[PDB]
C-alpha cells in the first residue's frame, strides 16, 4: 500500500549543494505530515525537518537550520529537502518518514538515500582474486575471496557466480582508510565443486562506471 | 534539546529469555508522546510501539512499554531471533524532535571457534606494486577475537584493515577479515607471513602461515 | 506577539463551565422534556447536541485558541472579507447585557427580601393582593396566586404599566439591585483575566453546591417521584414533530454559547499548544449534564407541590422567570426551613447569571481590545465607561413597565440572529478558510487533526440543521405578546432593528471592504479570501 521511495544523493563537496525528493504513493498525500530523519554512518538517527500538510507549519533541527530547506508538492505528491552549504557531518542516509499523528510517531519509512560530503576524488576500486595457498591439506570444503581495494565513494555491489550461491558467503562491510574503502568477500564451497567448476568475483562500482568480474585459478 | 538515553548499548540473550531496556529524558516526556522503533540491520526503522503502552501493527504480543515522566523501558517476556535489531526510542514531545541513543540486541549461543583461512597477495595486485595478505576468520562466537600477524616471526602492527560482519540471521555468528597491506619491494624482501588469531574459545592462538617457497 | 495567559488552567475551564451553564439549564431544559414527552426529548436533544452544538461549540474555541484574537480580530485576519461576523457577533453580545443582566438583579431583589421568618409571597392579606388572589397556581387568568401577585404586583410593579409605551415610574430598589450587579460585574473583569479566572471558582462552583442541597431536599419530599415521572416518562409521538427538533436545536445553541464570541476570547488566552479538544468535549458534557441534574431539582419539587399542595402538575410546569420566580419559590415556603432553601436558590439563580455574563461582557472587552491599542491599556476606565452605559440604559428595565422591556430584548437580541452568525461562521472557516487547512491548525496545535467525522459537521450537517431549522422559525413567527398584552407592531419593528443590525453585519463589512480594496473584481476576492500572513 503505502510507499515512500528518496531519490537524488550522492558525493557533494563541503560547501556544495544538493536536493532530495521523496516520492510517496498509496494514501492521500495532503493528508498527512512528512519529515526528513537521517542516519549517520555511526548509526545514529537525528531528525532534520518537518512539513505541515498543507506545507504551512515548518520545524527545523538547529544542525540544519537555515542551510536546508524541506518542500511539498501535493499535486504530484513529491516531498522535497534541499541542502545548501553542505558540510562533512551531513553525511547520512536519508529517510523520507510520515506522519500526520504526534502521539502516533512515524508510522512510515522509506528505502532513504545516501549523501556523502567528501573533498575526496571518485576513484574506481581494485578487484583481486583470492587463491589458497599451495600445495596443501585440502579438507572437505574449501575458501575463496575476493579483495576490492582503494575506491571511492560508496557503495559497491559484489556478488557470487552472478548471485547464483549465496550460501557460505560472507561479505565484509567496506572501512575508510585515507579516503579509500576496502573491502573483502569469502565463500566456502567443497572441494569437489572448486576447482571442479567456475568460481566468478562479480563487482559494480557504478560511481566510476566500473563493472568487474573475477575468475580464481589456483595458479 | 531533550536528550534520550538508552541502556544498555549492546544486550546478549538466549532465546525465550526476557529483556529489559530503557529510555531516559534530561526534560520530561508526556506519555502520550513517547515512542519506540525497530530496526534490523540494513533495513529501514519501523515503527514499533506508539505512546508508550501501544503495540503497532504486525508487532506480537511478547513486546510490551512502560514508563512516564523522564524514564521509559521496552521488555519482551520471551525473546525470539526473529527480535534481534536496535531498538531506538523517540519524543514528539516538543521540537527538536529526538532519538534515543539506542539499543542493540543481538542472540546468544554456545561458543564456536573461527575457521582462519589465509590469502597470500594476488598476482595481479603484485603487477601494480602494492601487496596485500588477507586472513579471514569466520563462524566464530562471542564476536570479540584478536588477530597478530607476523612478516616472518617478528610482529608487525602496522597498515592493517579489519572488519566485523554483523551477526549472522541463522547461526547466529561473527566473523572477521584482516587485511595487512605492504609495498611489492617490502612483501619480497621476506617468506613466511602469518595470520594469527585469539579467540575465548581456546587458550592457544589459531595459526595460518604460508611461505615464498611453496 | 505579546498576551497574557490563564494563570492556572482550572481559571480557563471554569470560566467555560460557569459561562455556558446558566439560568436556561434550569427554567428551560427540564421544561423542554415535559413538554416533548421526558427522556423521550433526550433523543433529538442528543441527536442536535452531537452534530450541532459540540461540533460548533469545538470550532470556537479551537479558532479562538489559535488565531489568539479577540472576535472582531479573529475573523478579519481569518477571512477578511467575513470580518462582519466578527461584528455581528460581538454587538449580539452587546445587546443581550441589556436584558440578561436583570435577571440577576431579581434574583439579589429575592434575596435581600429573604430575609425574614416569613417569606413575603406566602400569602393572599398583603397590600399588594388582589381579590382573586389563590393561594397556588391555577387554570383561570383572572386568578394568581400568591406568588405570582408578589412577584407581579410588588416587585416589579408590573400592574402599573399598561404595556412598553408606557414605563411608568423608576423602581429604586431595582436600580440598587442593578448597580450592585454591574458592580461586582466591573470588579471582576477590572483588572482582566487574571482575577477573573479566579473569581470563576465561586460563580461556577457555588450552583453545584445549592444544586446537590436543593436535590436532595427535593428528593426527600412527599411525592417527589410524582413529578420525576412527569419530567422523565417517555412518549416517542413527540419525535415526529417538528417544532420539537426546533426546540432541541435552539435550546443547544443557546446552552453552549456558540455565536456570542466569548468562546473565541475565551480560548484566545490560551497557550498554543493546549489541548482544547478535550476541554470542548469535557465542558459540553459538564453543561448538559447540569441540565439534567437541575431537571430532578425542579420537577422533585413540582411533584411535591402537585401531591401535597393539590396543584396540577400542568399550571406548575413553567419556563422562563416565572418558573423561579414564582412557582418554585412557591414549594419552598411551604416546607419546613424555608428561608433556608430561599436563600441558597435565589444566591444560586445569581451565580448561575454571573459566569454567563462575564463571559458576554469579556467577549466585548478582549474583541474591541484587540482592535485599539487605546483601550488595552486604559482597560479599567474603558469598562467603567462601558457599564455605565449599561446602568443608564438599563434603568429602562428598573421602571415599572421594565419587564416590558425586557421580554422585548428577551426574544429579539438574541436567538435566530445567532442562528445565522453561526451559520455564516461554519461555511467561512469550512468552505473559504478550507476544512483541510482549519485542521491543519488544529494539528499543529494539539497534535492530532479532528476525526473526520467534525469535518463533516462543520462542513455539511451544521448549516443544513441551521438553514433547515432556522427557516421552519421564521414560519412558525407570531407577533410578540405577554399575557393578555399585544406589543404594537412599532415594537415588533423596533426588536427587528435590534435583531437585524447585528445581521446586516456581515454584508455590510463584506460590501465594505470589498469597494475598499484596489484592482479587477476577482483578484478582490482573492485578497480577502486569503488568511492573515498567508
Ligand atoms: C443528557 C446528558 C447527561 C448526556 C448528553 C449526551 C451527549 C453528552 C453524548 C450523546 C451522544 C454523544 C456523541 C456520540 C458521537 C460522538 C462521535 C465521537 O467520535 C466523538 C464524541 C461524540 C460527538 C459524542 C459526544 C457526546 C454525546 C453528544
Ligand atoms: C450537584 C452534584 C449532583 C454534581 C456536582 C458537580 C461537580 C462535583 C462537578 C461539576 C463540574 C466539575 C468541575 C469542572 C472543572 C474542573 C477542572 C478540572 O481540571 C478539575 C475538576 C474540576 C474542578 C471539576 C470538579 C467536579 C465538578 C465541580
Ligand atoms: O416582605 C419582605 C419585607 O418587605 C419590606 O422590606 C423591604 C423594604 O421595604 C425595601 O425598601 C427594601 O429594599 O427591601 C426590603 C425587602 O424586600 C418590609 O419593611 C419587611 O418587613 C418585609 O419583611
Ligand atoms: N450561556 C448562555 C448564553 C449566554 C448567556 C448570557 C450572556 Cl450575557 C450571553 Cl452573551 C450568552
Ligand atoms: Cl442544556
Ligand atoms: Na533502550
Ligand atoms: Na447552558
Ligand atoms: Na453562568
Amino acid at each position: 500500500e503505502v510507499q515512500l521511495v528518496e531519490s537524488g544523493g550522492g558525493l557533494v563537496k563541503p560547501g556544495g549543494s544538493l536536493k532530495l525528493s521523496c516520492a510517496a504513493s498509496g494514501f492521500t498525500f495532503s493528508s498527512y505530515a512528512m519529515s526528513w530523519v537521517r542516519q549517520s554512518p555511526e548509526k545514529r538517527l537525528e531528525w532534520v525537518a518537518e512539513i505541515s500538510s498543507g506545507g504551512r507549519y515548518i520545524y527545523y533541527s538547529d544542525t540544519v537550520t537555515g542551510r536546508f530547506t524541506i518542500s511539498r508538492d501535493n499535486a504530484r505528491n513529491i516531498l522535497h529537502l534541499e541542502m545548501s552549504s553542505l558540510r562533512s557531518e551531513d553525511t547520512a542516509m536519508y529517510y523520507c518518514a510520515r506522519g500526520e499523528v504526534r502521539q502516533r510517531g512515524f508510522d512510515y519509512w522509506g528505502q532513504g538515500t545516501t549523501l556523502t560530503v567528501s573533498s575526496a576524488k571518485t576513484t574506481a576500486p581494485s578487484v583481486y582474486p583470492l587463491a589458497p595457498v599451495c600445495g596443501d591439506t585440502t579438507g572437505s570444503s574449501v575458501t575463496l575471496g575476493c579483495l576490492v581495494k582503494g575506491y571511492f565513494p560508496e557503495p559497491v555491489t559484489l556478488t557470487w557466480n552472478s548471485g547464483s550461491l549465496s550460501s557460505g558467503v560472507h561479505t565484509f562491510p567496506a572501512v575508510l582508510q585515507s579516503d579509500l574503502y576496502t573491502l573483502s568477500s569469502s565463500v566456502t564451497v567443497t572441494s569437489s565443486t572448486w576447482p571442479s567448476q567456475s568460481i566468478t568475483c562479480n563487482v559494480a562500482h557504478p560511481a566510476s562506471s566500473t563493472k568487474v568480474d573475477k575468475k580464481i585459478e589456483p595458479r | 534539546e531533550n536528550v534520550l538515553t538508552q541502556s544498555p548499548a549492546i544486550m546478549s540473550t538466549s532465546p525465550g529469555e526476557k529483556v529489559t531496556m530503557t529510555c531516559r529524558a534530561s526534560s520530561s516526556v508526556g506519555s502520550s508522546y513517547l515512542h519506540w522503533y525497530q530496526q534490523k540491520s540494513g533495513a529501514s526503522p519501523k515503527l514499533w510501539i506508539y505512546s508508550t503502552s501501544n503495540l503497532a501493527s504486525g508487532v506480537p504480543a511478547r513486546f510490551s512499554g512502560s514508563g512516564s515522566g523522564t524514564s521509559y523501558s521496552l521488555t519482551i517476556s520471551s525473546v525470539e531471533a526473529e527480535d534481534a535489531a536496535t531498538y531506538y526510542c523517540q519524543q514528539f514531545s516538543g521540537y527538536p524532535l529526538t532519538f534515543g541513543s539506542g539499543t542493540k540486541l543481538e542472540m546468544k549461543r554456545a561458543d564456536a571457534a573461527p575457521t582462519v583461512s589465509i590469502f597470500p597477495p594476488s598476482s595481479e595486485q603484485l603487477t601494480s606494486g602494492g601487496a596485500s595478505v588477507v586472513c579471514f576468520l569466520n563462524n566464530f562466537y562471542p564476536k570479540d577475537i584478536n588477530v597478530k600477524w607476523k612478516i616472518e616471526g617478528s610482529e608487525r602492527q602496522n597498515g592493517v584493515l579489519n572488519s566485523w560482519t554483523d551477526q549472522d540471521s541463522k547461526d547466529s555468528t561473527y566473523s572477521m577479515s584482516s587485511t595487512l597491506t605492504l609495498t611489492k619491494d617490502e612483501y619480497e624482501r621476506h617468506n613466511s607471513y602469518t595470520c594469527e588469531a585469539t579467540h575465548k574459545t581456546s587458550t592457544s592462538p589459531i595459526v595460518k602461515s604460508f611461505n615464498r617457497n611453496e | 506577539d505579546e498576551r497574557e495567559t490563564w494563570s492556572g488552567k482550572v481559571d480557563f475551564l471554569l470560566s467555560v463551565i460557569g459561562f455556558a451553564v446558566d439560568l436556561a439549564n434550569v427554567w428551560r431544559f427540564p421544561y423542554l422534556c415535559y413538554k416533548n414527552g421526558g427522556g423521550a426529548f433526550l433523543v433529538p436533544y442528543g441527536i442536535m447536541l452531537a452534530v450541532g452544538g459540540i461540533p460548533l461549540f469545538y470550532m470556537e474555541l479551537a479558532l479562538g485558541q489559535h488565531n489568539r484574537k479577540g472576535a472582531i480580530t479573529c475573523w478579519g485576519r481569518l477571512v477578511p472579507l467575513f470580518k462582519g461576523i466578527g461584528y455581528a457577533v460581538v454587538l449580539i453580545a452587546f445587546y443581550v447585557g441589556f436584558y440578561y443582566n436583570v435577571i440577576i438583579a431579581w434574583s439579589l431583589r429575592f434575596f435581600f427580601a429573604s430575609f425574614t421568618n416569613s417569606l413575603p409571597w406566602t400569602s393572599c392579606n398583603n397590600i399588594w393582593n388582589t381579590p382573586n388572589c389563590r393561594p397556588f397556581e391555577g387554570h383561570v387568568e383572572g386568578f394568581q396566586s400568591a406568588a405570582s401577585e408578589y412577584f407581579n404586583r410588588y416587585i416589579l410593579e408590573l400592574n402599573r404599566s399598561e404595556g412598553i409605551h408606557d414605563l411608568g415610574a423608576i423602581k429604586w430598589d431595582m436600580a440598587l439591585c442593578l448597580l450592585i450587579v454591574y458592580l461586582i460585574c466591573y470588579f471582576s473583569l477590572w483588572k482582566g483575566i487574571s482575577t477573573s479566572g479566579k473569581v470563576v471558582w465561586f460563580t461556577a462552583l457555588f450552583p453545584y453546591a445549592v444544586l446537590l442541597i436543593l436535590l436532595i431536599r427535593g428528593l426527600t419530599l412527599p411525592g417527589s417521584f410524582l413529578g420525576i415521572q412527569y419530567y422523565l416518562t417517555p412518549n416517542f409521538s413527540a419525535i415526529y414533530k417538528a417544532e420539537v427538533w426546533v426546540d432541541a436545536a435552539t435550546q443547544v445553541f443557546f446552552s453552549l454559547g456558540p455565536g456570542f464570541g466569548v468562546l473565541l476570547a475565551y480560548a484566545s488566552y490560551n497557550k498554543y499548544h493546549n489541548n482544547v479538544y478535550k476541554d470542548a468535549l469535557l465542558t459540553s458534557f459538564i453543561n448538559s449534564a447540569t441540565s439534567f441534574i437541575a431537571g430532578f431539582v425542579i420537577f422533585s419539587v413540582l411533584g411535591y407541590m402537585a401531591h401535597t399542595l393539590g396543584v396540577r402538575i400542568e399550571d406548575v410546569a413553567t419556563e422562563g422567570p416565572g418558573l423561579v420566580f414564582v412557582v418554585y419559590p412557591a414549594a419552598i415556603a411551604t416546607m419546613p426551613a424555608s428561608t433556608f432553601w430561599a436563600l441558597i436558590f435565589f444566591m444560586m439563580l445569581a451565580t448561575l447569571g454571573l459566569d454567563s455574563s462575564f463571559g458576554g461582557m469579556e467577549a466585548i472587552i478582549t474583541a474591541l481590545s484587540d482592535e485599539f491599542p487605546k483601550i488595552k491599556r486604559n482597560r479599567e476606565l474603558f469598562v467603567a465607561g462601558l457599564f455605565s452605559l449599561y446602568f443608564v440604559v438599563g434603568l429602562a428595565s428598573c421602571t415599572q413597565g421594565g419587564f416590558y422591556f425586557f421580554h422585548l430584548l428577551d426574544r429579539y437580541a438574541a436567538g435566530y440572529s445567532i442562528l445565522v452568525a453561526v451559520f455564516f461562521e461554519a461555511i467561512a472557516v469550512s468552505w473559504i478558510y478550507g476544512t483541510n487547512r482549519f485542521s491543519e491548525d488544529i494539528r499543529d496545535m494539539i497534535g492530532f487533526p479532528p476525526g473526520r467525522y467534525w469535518q463533516v459537521c462543520w462542513r455539511f450537517v451544521a448549516p443544513i440543521f441551521l438553514l433547515f431549522i432556522t427557516v421552519y422559525g421564521l414560519i412558525g413567527y407570531e407577533p410578540l405578546t405577554y399575557a393578555d398584552y399585544v406589543y404594537p407592531s412599532w415594537a415588533n419593528a423596533l426588536g427587528w432593528c435590534i435583531a437585524g443590525s447585528s445581521v446586516v453585519m456581515i454584508p455590510a463589512v463584506a460590501i465594505f471592504k470589498l469597494l475598499s480594496t484596489p484592482g479587477s473584481l476577482r483578484q478582490r476576492f482573492t485578497i480577502l479570501t486569503t488568511p492573515w500572513r498567508d
